């Protein structure tokens, strides 16, 4: 018999197994997250020991198919999916290290708390300590001491790990035939084998490069505004001219704008849309916030919400009685159980959160008759995508005067639009150069650029040059400023948030064109639109069976990632910022105080 | 009156496997089927080449009901003419079946926490059963082109365990399947609804 024969028989085989074995791992993740006991953790620690064993074997039964030799393409994926090595090209002193080192740098992360100067007993970790006090303080003094420290005492020690991290992670990528870790993170969006729309590991980069150009112009006004608000709250401590500090961002690292929405609000007289009053007057509870969400998912024709959904999933905090991790997640245990941990209170924050979750359920029910190894979203932001496009659809005033939170009678005008637009900048077009900045630095320092003595320089660098924020103290070689970050310090991509960004918008875009809708994007709903439901659909039940290119052509009508959408969204907020602007200097200068 | 042991067959304890369903002869008592609708959560009542409302009229020889357990999902490979790894490894009815497929969820009966691995399905066979063949063997499949001999590479048991959960979706969930067939031979109608 031919080898593809055989590699669909090894295939079926090892679905059929991998299926049971993650249906008990995820079973057990389920039962440690929903309660928090030592039995738990231990049943989850076996499962997930028992399911890295399998994987570990039936990686290794999997490398005697040569890829050239199929020419099924699903077969082909499935095989590259499971001929993957990873840690296990290196030698098992090598491996033992790299996890070591990665255990202490997230245990560095987690267990990091910062003492006063003055009170050495009074000590503060990150999340109730210095996340708060850098979300809601307007100390100069405070906010500065707070930033420094938190990268004086956790950085400094994890850089002499990092480097090690970065050598092992380079050796990995080289043994695996990739030219670096870059290589190794960007083989997510490489596609080979298919005409009209294979995609490079190096497109990548020149893509979001061209993206983020013409991102420069909305990011440059909304940076003078920012500056310009930040120097009426801040006199004699920003610069007309300069660079923002670091500190002043209303973020520990400066990734989201959305804490400095108090000082940067373009109409303070007028309260944003808040849909938290009429919830408790109308006594709402979890269940009717999930009900919502399924009847808005049900309008545009997806399915609605399964029986087990309803019967197994936590909706609402157990008390006292049991410890639960509240952070909202989708569970896709596999086998026909969807279920999502939410601890759902009273707020249209919640609200939204329920609808990002339930895209994302629907996004796992629409891939299930997809193999095991497809069972994913197309891309790494495809999940992210479709979730955002839910919350954007659902926090539109017509959508909440359709389901009855807003008044019959309230009237939408301009200025509400502008500060809701300004929001949303803040919260996204704030981290898009971020984010560009972090993964091109990650990257240059995989490949070789910036080997050794000048990580902090040309991380400063970079960051003035693109996202235009100046140090506050000048810290010299020792410090690691990327370090401080949870996803840099945990070893997880960060490119996936630029291109879940891009994807928002171009399947926004797509949708509300399908559901015909006249006027300004940010106003369309694509509630009681089954053409813009089953296009989504069309897109949702492939999975990683075929490339994210023909995906996104089948949903925008494009190959590669066009940043066009996002400009139309905030074409309006992009108008006032330059009518806000005309009086005032635009762009930032590279030289300012150290 | 003599009533035929449709109630052995259909509130039966355990029930067997799709690669070894037990044939259970139905001859010489009174098919009363109306107490087949007992068991009302029933998740398909379709008949091929006969009337459920006519059945009770019409004489058989014999009667054969073929019991097992499948998923939610390989409900739909019991009827003429399908294709998946039930209808053509495990279980085929010919493109001129005369009876009818009952199905319904037995999620509490067969469903068993730390999963139920006691039901068992064939997934590979050197061709494709003929209509109502019964295959009970346990011999590696020979994938590749070595002799066989002990599991390993290109060496695969034929049979695969479902493990029920009873917090399955809809789909995975175990469904007992009844298949009656009614053929009319060359022999006296022993078989009769209830007059």
């Amino acid at each position: 018999s031919t080898i593809e024969e055989q590699a669909k028989t090894f295939l079926d085989k090892f679905n059929h197994e991998a299926e049971d074995l993650f249906y008990q791992s995820s079973l057990a993740s389920w039962n440690y997250n929903t309660n928090i006991t030592e039995e738990n953790v231990q049943n989850m620690n076996n499962a997930g020991d028992k399911w890295s064993a399998f994987l570990k074997e039936q990686s290794t039964l999997a490398q005697m198919y040569p890829l050239q030799e199929i020419q099924n393409l699903t077969v082909k994926l499935q095989l590259q999916a499971l001929q993957q090595n990873g840690s296990s090209v290196l030698s098992e002193d090598k491996s033992k290290r790299l996890n070591t080192i990665l255990n202490t740098m997230s245990t560095i992360y987690s267990t990091g708390k910062v003492c006063n100067p003055d009170n050495p007993q009074e000590c503060l970790l990150l999340e109730p300590g210095l996340n708060e006090i850098m979300a809601n303080s307007l100390d100069y003094n405070e906010r500065l001491w707070a930033w420094e420290s938190w990268r004086s005492e956790v950085g400094k020690q994890l850089r002499p790990l990092y480097e090690e991290y970065v050598v092992l992670k380079n050796e990995m990528a080289r043994a695996n035939h990739y030219e670096d870790y870059g290589d190794y993170w960007r083989g997510d969006y490489e596609v080979n084998g298919v005409d009209g729309y294979d995609y490079s590991r190096g497109q990548l980069i020149e893509d979001v490069e061209h993206t983020f150009e013409e991102i420069k112009p909305l990011y440059e006004h909304l940076h003078a505004y920012v500056r310009a608000k930040l120097m009426n709250a801040y006199p004699s401590y920003i610069s007309p001219i300069g660079c923002l500090p670091a500190h002043l961002l209303g973020d520990m690292w400066g990734r989201f704008w959305t804490n400095l929405y108090s000082l940067t609000v373009p109409f303070g007289q007028k309260p944003n849309i808040d849909v938290t009053d009429a919830m408790v007057d109308q006594a709402w509870d979890a269940q009717r916030i999930f009900k919502e969400a399924e009847k808005f998912f049900v309008s545009v024709g997806l399915p609605n919400m399964t029986q087990g959904f309803w019967e197994n999933s936590m909706l609402t905090d157990p008390g006292n009685v049991q410890k639960a991790v509240c952070h909202p997640t989708a569970w896709d245990l596999g086998k026909g159980d969807f279920r999502i941990l939410m601890c759902t209170k009273v707020t249209m924050d919640d609200f939204l959160t329920a609808h990002h979750e339930m895209g994302h359920i629907q996004y796992d029910m629409a891939y299930a008759a997809q193999p095991f190894l497809l069972r994913n979203g197309a891309n790494e932001g495809f999940h992210e995508a479709v979730g955002e496009i839910m919350s954007l659809s659902a926090a539109t005033p017509k959508h909440l005067k359709s389901i009855g939170l807003l008044s019959p009678d309230f009237q939408e005008d301009n200025e509400t639009e502008i500060n809701f637009l300004l929001k949303q900048a803040l919260t996204i077009v704030g981290t898009l150069p971020f984010t560009y900045m972090l993964e091109k630095w990650r990257w240059m320092v995989f490949k070789g650029e910036i080997p050794k003595d000048q990580w902090m320089k040309k991380w400063w660098e970079m960051k003035r040059e693109i996202v235009g924020v100046v140090e506050p103290v000048p810290h010299d070689e020792t410090y690691c400023d990327p370090a401080s970050l949870f996803h840099v310090s945990n070893d997880y991509s960060f490119i996936r948030y630029y291109t879940r960004t891009l994807y928002q918008f171009q399947f926004q875009e797509a949708l509300c064109q399908a559901a015909k809708h006249e006027g300004p994007l940010h106003k369309c709903d694509i509630s009681n639109s089954t053409e813009a439901g089953q296009k989504l659909f069309n897109m949702l039940r492939l999975g990683k069976s075929e490339p994210w290119t023909l995906a996104l052509e089948n949903v925008v009508g494009a190959k590669n990632m066009n940043v066009r959408p996002l400009l139309n969204y905030f074409e309006p907020l992009f108008t006032w910022l330059k009518d806000q602007n005309k009086n005032s200097f635009v762009g930032w200068s590279t030289d300012w105080s150290p | 009156t003599n009533l035929c042991p449709f109630h052995e067959v259909f509130n039966a304890t355990t029930f067997a496997s799709v690669y070894a369903w037990n044939r259970t002869r139905i001859s010489n008592c009174v098919a009363d089927y109306s107490v087949l609708y007992n068991f009302a959560p029933f998740f398909a009542f379709k008949c091929y080449g006969v009337s459920p409302t006519k059945l009770n009229d019409l004489c058989f020889t014999n009667v054969y009901a073929d019991s097992f357990v499948i998923k939610g999902n390989e409900v739909s490979q019991i009827a003429p003419g399908q294709t998946g790894n039930i209808a053509d490894y495990n279980y085929k009815l010919p493109d001129d079946f005369t009876g009818c497929v009952i199905a319904w969820n037995s999620n509490k009966l067969d469903s068993k926490h730390s999963g139920n691995y006691d039901y068992w399905y064939r997934s590979l066979r050197k061709s494709k059963l003929k209509p109502f063949e019964r295959d009970i063997s346990t011999e590696i499949y020979q994938a590749g082109n070595k002799p066989c001999k002990g599991k390993g590479p290109n060496c695969y048991f034929p049979l695969q365990s479902y493990g029920f959960r009873p917090t399955y979706g809809v789909g995975h969930q175990p469904y007992r399947v009844v298949v009656l067939s009614f053929e009319l031979l060359h022999a006296p109608a022993t078989v009769c609804g209830p007059k």
